[PDB]
């Protein structure tokens, strides 16, 4: 970013964590991390 | 009363008698085989 003559430039490595697991619900604005199956591997009574 | 204990009996209706009722089916299980173990998945639409 440059303002008035200056540029200034964050970043990067803020410790690379993040609480987003590798798989995520998404229901009524909450989100959960539950490891939901893949597209024809669900089965009864389950989310799926 | 006190003048003649003139009694008798009259039958009692509505009886309990046999007869063939409907029930429910519970919900199919699921029999994930295994060595020398069976594996069930049940789902109960009400309390079995």
């Amino acid at each position: 970013v440059n303002f008035n003559g200056v540029k200034i430039t964050a970043g990067p490595l803020s410790t690379a964590w993040t609480p987003f697991d590798r798989k995520i619900v998404q229901y009524a604005g909450e989100i959960y991390n539950y490891d939901f199956p893949e597209y024809g591997a669900g089965q009864p009574g389950a989310f799926g | 009363a006190a003048g003649a204990t003139l009694k008798g009996k009259l039958h009692v209706p509505f009886l309990l008698a046999d007869g063939k009722c409907t029930v429910p089916l519970a919900p199919e299980p699921m029999i994930t085989f295994g060595f020398r173990s069976v594996s069930l998945k049940l789902h109960p639409k009400n309390p079995t």
